RNA sequence: CGUGGAAGUCUGUUAGAGUUGGUGUCCUACAAUACCCUCUCGUGAUCUAUGUGUAGGGGUGAAAGGCCCAUCGAGUCCGGCA
RNA sequence: GCGAAAGCCAAGGCCUGUCGGGAGCAACCAACGUUAGGGAAUUCGGCAAGUUAGUCCCGUACCUUCGGAAGAAGGGAUGCC
RNA sequence: GGUCUUAAGGUAGCGUAGUACCUUGCCGCAUCAGUAGCGGCUUGCAUGAAUGGAUUAACCAGAGCUUCACUGUCCCAACGUUGGGCCCGGUGAACUGUACAUUCCAGUGCGGAGUCUGGAGACACCCAGGGGGAAGCGAAGACCCUAUGGA
RNA sequence: CGAGUGGCUUGCUACCUCGAUGUCGGUUCCCUCCAUCCUGCCCGUGCAGAAGCGGGCAAGGGUGAGGUUGUUCGCCUAUUAAAGGAGGUCGUGAGCUGGGUUUAGACCGUCGUGAGACAGGUCGGCUGCUAUCUACUGGGUGUGUAGGUGUCUGACAAGAACGACCGUAUAGUACGAGAGGAACUACGGUUGGUGGCCACUGGUGUACCGGUUGUUCGAGAGAGCACGUGCCGGGUAGCCACGCCACACGGGGUAAGAGCUGAACGCAUCUAAGCUCGAAACCCACUUGGAAAAGAGACACCGCCGAGGUCCCGCGUACAAGACGCGGUCGAUAGACUCGGGGUGUGCGCGUCGAGGUAACGAGACGUUAAGCCCACGAGCACUAACAGACCAA
């Protein structure tokens, strides 16, 4: 699997997957990125993410 | 009327103190059954990773699927098995008799033993047979030690020595089995003992704490409320009652937590190999690189990383043994992240 | 009870308030117990994904406030773990109004469902819209 | 609408005065009444320095038997008195 | 900055609110920071802690001795160039 | 009862009250559940008119209750920060002490014993700890009674 | 109606303490009792089944959360297998709390001429001490057994290390007209307890990196202070729980009970001798401690002019002192360096753009730059430091 926001590959056995209020569901490989979008940042915006270079 | 609790940790595993040997000494062994052999094997603690598994529990809905299981290495090197004791059945229970020493031995074994020089492997086997003839033989053990050399990320090249039993067949086999696994040079390996997929109790020296309270070291309460910011925030309401007019040993007190002999039962061995297919990046945390032969507890194991683990076919097994686990797998991401 | 197939740490305690995910006309659940618990001194009984218990319509309709009714609980905050090691967390904690078969009170159920609540409790199984 | 700027008026760790809670700290104390935070008043029946007056069954008292030099339901000292 | 407020800094004063050295420095204690999910279930009692907060705009109930209630409540704004 | 004591015989109001014994009074509100709180009723053990009654805007470090918000008060505890604590140099008290004293379980005894009796246990010394016991230390009991005591 | 047991209630007595044995309730922590609430095994039934009622053995484990009330008690709610009772100075203030009783202030009602009173109500109203002995939890030093290293034995000791529930198959089956509705057994899970561990999730993380407010160092750069991080955002290692792993079956002997064989008493009789069974209870099994077990232990090797140990040195898998463990050049023990693995989030400077502005000036944007800075971990690496050397000892 991929992390749904910042691209790199979610090593098995590990992350979490929140599930949101309409039902969509976005799959995280850690708690930075969890925090970050928390924070109201996209992705695409911060250099260290994959989909961003 | 005062709510029942049950009491402030187990009054079984006391008293609390520092254990007297590192190396974990077993006080019971399997039960003699099949063929003959060595009933136990030991091991250095690595550290910890994942691994993703195939159910092999027939009663599971889940039986075929991926499942991540939580794994401790633990390298375990060839050991040697240097001697063979013999004990006999006397009024006042079982004493030694006598010991089969070799001629071949590790370069670093004289940092623990005078190493013998002068002894008569023959005197000692014929006075274990005139013991087997008379029925006096009790059980037949193995010295055995470690080779600390082969593991890179221990500091130590001091050998562990513990005696391990030997059991199975008939008194008369096992003797012979024993005493072929020495004279040859004492060495055998994880897999002589163990196969992938059998339960083992791993018997070990936790993590030492020091001194520690009532309160980490029984899992006594902490004061609640207004009492919390009296004076008094982590010590008991009372050490007793007025009569007996004494403290009782039963009472959570303070003192030594941790470095403490445990024998954790019935783990599963997922699997044993050689290699690295196990190492993390970057190496395990405190411990180093593991590059050589292996084994893979499920779940936890006690002590810290480089502390000697010692291992032994489960005494009392819940489950049937579902043999060679399928490892889809391994973990080799950073402990650090 | 059936196996639910995921570790529960549970997220909500008695008195916790809840979201009502349905029609039935009650829009905020007041947790009293849990359903086959038993807890220890002190201890506030726990509830979480997967467990049947007793609530009290705090916020609603006039008819459905302050009924004593059963439900089962749906969504939770705080994590559950999968058999793949993956953790589960949802935006809130809901549950559904249930009668004594076990058969959602309401006919349409607002919001997603854990997959593993699904499978214990079939009737609210079909009735759910998602199912993550 | 503006002007005016009243008030035992309001906010206020301005100075200054006071002392609600923590039943915190201390409790052979830093201290025979202390420390910290919190809290109250702060243009008035306000606070304060100095000088001055009222003396013991007497003063003084917005009154608690409060206070009159760590002493008060009758100060202190010495005497009566062993 | 409203300010004899905070915080920071001059002038001036001081290192004398006058015993030091050592141990990632344990238990325990005093002061205190941060704690997932739940949110007063704690307790005689929200005790303790916390929440709110400056300024401008909008807006403001019952009651009332018409003075007040009232900063009711609630909502929005706020930097730099 | 349909007057009598002793002059009158409780009027407006308020009322289960900071006054109500019975009492958690009865009904209602609110809560899953409310000896609480508020409203109503109210025969008030033993309310009531400057011994002032009732009522009341504003004010309050005054007593009780409810809601929103908030939170380590709690579930249930963790990790961290500073000063101690611990070891070393220097300085250097006090409380307390009939004697003996390694105690424990029972018993006995002025009936609440480390010291008596019977057993059990117990090699000596030292370090740290939280305070079970010494009916621990501190104060010739402020309660109670007594004194041909005091004020 | 009669006979008793207990010492939880109440009453009685006045033996003990008035040169003081701190009063209720609560809390916290430990042990215990059985007259047993649940759980195990049983007997009876107005025992079809299911669900009950009553009784017996049995104290292993459990017996929980809440609303009013200071309450104990009790009433009430929802859960539960059940939400039993009692003793330990009505256990527990040199542990806590201080809401009630019961000082000094005040109010109300009643009583009193009055001061003032009340086994009436109400608001307010303080919690001392540096542990000598003993006791226990843990830690050391000596001596005894009588040179050293390593491995063991097991007298004794501790444990609840396990308790309980739900669900599925059995089975819509046995039973019953129907309604309704089991069990043996095998499985999956939950809860409480217990021990351990940190790959995973989570917390912390005044290591670290970044943003940013005020002020000071002229600006810039780069920094100090704002309580022991100014605040905000992220967060490695470690430590942790809210995370994860593990915690039988079976034997043996019994209780209540069910029986066999069997006599006294030709019969009968579970009992008198004998025997087969039979509880979550007892013993074993399992875990932990344990040569100071005074019968003071065993084995193997080394050594008595030398085995081994201590000091010393570099360090932690250890640690409050002490202790413990490892390494010491025949070396990777610690540091430096370089990699690897990680944290943060794109450095200074310069170039282009930039709303505008005559210009000066200019917040900011892009590139250079997965940049810069940083790391409590790992590897490589003898460069630096584990050197020199001392002592005890049959
Ligand atoms: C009426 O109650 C009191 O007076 C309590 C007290 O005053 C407490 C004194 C505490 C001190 C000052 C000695 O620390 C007192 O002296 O009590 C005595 C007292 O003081 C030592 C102890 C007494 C004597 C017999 C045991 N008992 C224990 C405490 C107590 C408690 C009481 C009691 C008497 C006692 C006595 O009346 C009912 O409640
Ligand atoms: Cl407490
Ligand atoms: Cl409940
Ligand atoms: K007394
Ligand atoms: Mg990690
Ligand atoms: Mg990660
Ligand atoms: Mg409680
Ligand atoms: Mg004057
Ligand atoms: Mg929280
Ligand atoms: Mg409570
Ligand atoms: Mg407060
Ligand atoms: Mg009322
Ligand atoms: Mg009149
Ligand atoms: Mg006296
Ligand atoms: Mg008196
Ligand atoms: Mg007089
Ligand atoms: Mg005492
Ligand atoms: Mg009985
Ligand atoms: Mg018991
Ligand atoms: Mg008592
Ligand atoms: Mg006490
Ligand atoms: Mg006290
Ligand atoms: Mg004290
Ligand atoms: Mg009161
Ligand atoms: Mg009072
Ligand atoms: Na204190
Ligand atoms: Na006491
Ligand atoms: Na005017
Ligand atoms: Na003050
Ligand atoms: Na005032
Ligand atoms: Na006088
Ligand atoms: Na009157
Ligand atoms: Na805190
Ligand atoms: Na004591
Ligand atoms: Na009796
Ligand atoms: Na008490
Ligand atoms: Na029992
Ligand atoms: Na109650
Ligand atoms: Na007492
Ligand atoms: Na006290
Ligand atoms: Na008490
Ligand atoms: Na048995
Ligand atoms: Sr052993
Ligand atoms: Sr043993
Ligand atoms: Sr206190
Ligand atoms: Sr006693
Ligand atoms: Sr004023
Ligand atoms: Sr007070
Ligand atoms: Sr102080
Ligand atoms: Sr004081
Ligand atoms: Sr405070
Ligand atoms: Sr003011
Ligand atoms: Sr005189
Ligand atoms: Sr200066
Ligand atoms: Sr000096
Ligand atoms: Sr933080
Ligand atoms: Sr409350
Ligand atoms: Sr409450
Ligand atoms: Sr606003
Ligand atoms: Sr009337
Ligand atoms: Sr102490
Ligand atoms: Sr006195
Ligand atoms: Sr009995
Ligand atoms: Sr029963
Ligand atoms: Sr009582
Ligand atoms: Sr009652
Ligand atoms: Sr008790
Ligand atoms: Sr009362
Ligand atoms: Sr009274
Ligand atoms: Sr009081
Ligand atoms: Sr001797
Ligand atoms: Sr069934
Ligand atoms: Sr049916
Ligand atoms: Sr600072
Ligand atoms: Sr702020
Ligand atoms: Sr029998
Ligand atoms: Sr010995």
């Amino acid at each position: 699997r991929e992390c749904d926001y910042c691209g790199t590959d979610i090593e098995p056995g590990t992350g979490t997957m929140f599930v949101h209020k309409d039902g969509a569901t976005t799959h995280f490989c850690s708690s930075k990125c969890e925090n970050n979008a928390d924070l109201g940042r996209e992705a695409r915006n911060l250099e260290w993410t994959d989909t961003a270079r | 009327p005062q709510p029942s609790r049950p009491r402030k940790g187990s009054l079984g595993f006391g008293p609390r103190k520092r254990s007297t040997s590192e190396t974990p000494r077993f006080n019971s062994w399997p039960s003699d059954d099949g063929q003959p052999g060595v009933q136990g094997f030991a091991g250095y603690k690595a550290g910890m990773t994942h691994v993703v598994l195939v159910n092999d529990e027939p009663n599971s809905p889940r039986e075929g699927m991926e499942e991540t299981v939580p794994v401790t290495v633990i390298e375990t090197p060839p050991m040697r098995a240097v001697a063979l004791r013999a004990y006999e059945d006397t009024p006042y229970g079982q004493r030694p008799l006598t010991e089969v020493w070799t001629d071949e031995f590790h370069s670093e074994l004289d940092r623990t033993l005078d190493v013998p020089e002068d002894h008569d492997p023959d005197a000692a086997e014929e006075q274990i047979r005139d013991a087997h003839e008379a029925g006096d033989l009790g059980d037949l053990r193995l010295i055995t030690h470690t080779v600390p050399d082969a593991v890179p990320s221990v500091p130590k090249k001091k050998p562990d020595v513990m005696e391990t039993r030997v059991g199975g067949g008939s008194v008369s086999d096992r003797l012979d089995h024993a005493l072929d696994i020495v004279e040859d040079g004492g060495e055998h390996a994880m897999n002589d003992i163990f196969r992938a997929g059998e339960y083992a109790d791993v018997a070990g020296v936790t993590k030492g704490k020091g001194t520690q309270g009532p309160v980490k070291r029984w899992g006594v309460q902490k004061r609640k409320g207004k009492h919390a910011r009296q004076g008094w925030r982590r010590r008991i309401g009372n050490l007793g009652p007025w009569n007996p007019s004494r403290v009782r040993s039963t009472v959570p007190q303070q003192g030594q937590t941790g470095y403490h002999q445990r024998t954790e039962l019935n783990k599963r061995l997922i699997d044993i190999g050689e290699g690295d297919e196990p190492t993390v990046d970057g190496g395990f945390v405190n411990y180093g690189e593991v590059d050589g032969p292996y084994t893979l507890v499920k779940g936890s194991v006690p002590g810290p990383d480089k502390r000697l683990v010692r291992f032994r076919p489960a005494v009392r097994p819940n489950d049937q043994p579902r043999l060679d686990p399928e490892v889809r797998y391994v973990s080799n991401e950073s402990n650090q992240g | 009870m059936e196996a639910l197939g995921a570790d529960v740490t549970q997220g909500l305690e008695k008195g916790s308030l809840i979201t009502c995910a349905d029609n039935t006309g009650a829009r905020e659940l007041k947790v009293i117990s849990v359903h086959g618990y038993s807890g220890t001194k002190n201890r506030h009984p726990k509830a979480g994904l997967g467990d049947k218990i007793t609530v009290s319509v705090t916020k609603g309709t006039p008819e459905m406030r302050r009924q004593v009714l059963e439900a089962v609980v749906v969504r939770q905050r705080k994590p559950i773990r999968r058999p793949d090691g993956t953790r589960v967390k949802f935006e809130d904690n809901a549950a559904v109004i249930v009668d004594e078969n076990e058969d959602p009170r309401g006919t349409e159920l607002k919001g997603p469902i854990a997959r593993e609540v699904a499978q214990r409790f079939g009737s609210v199984a079909s009735a759910a819209t998602m199912i993550v």
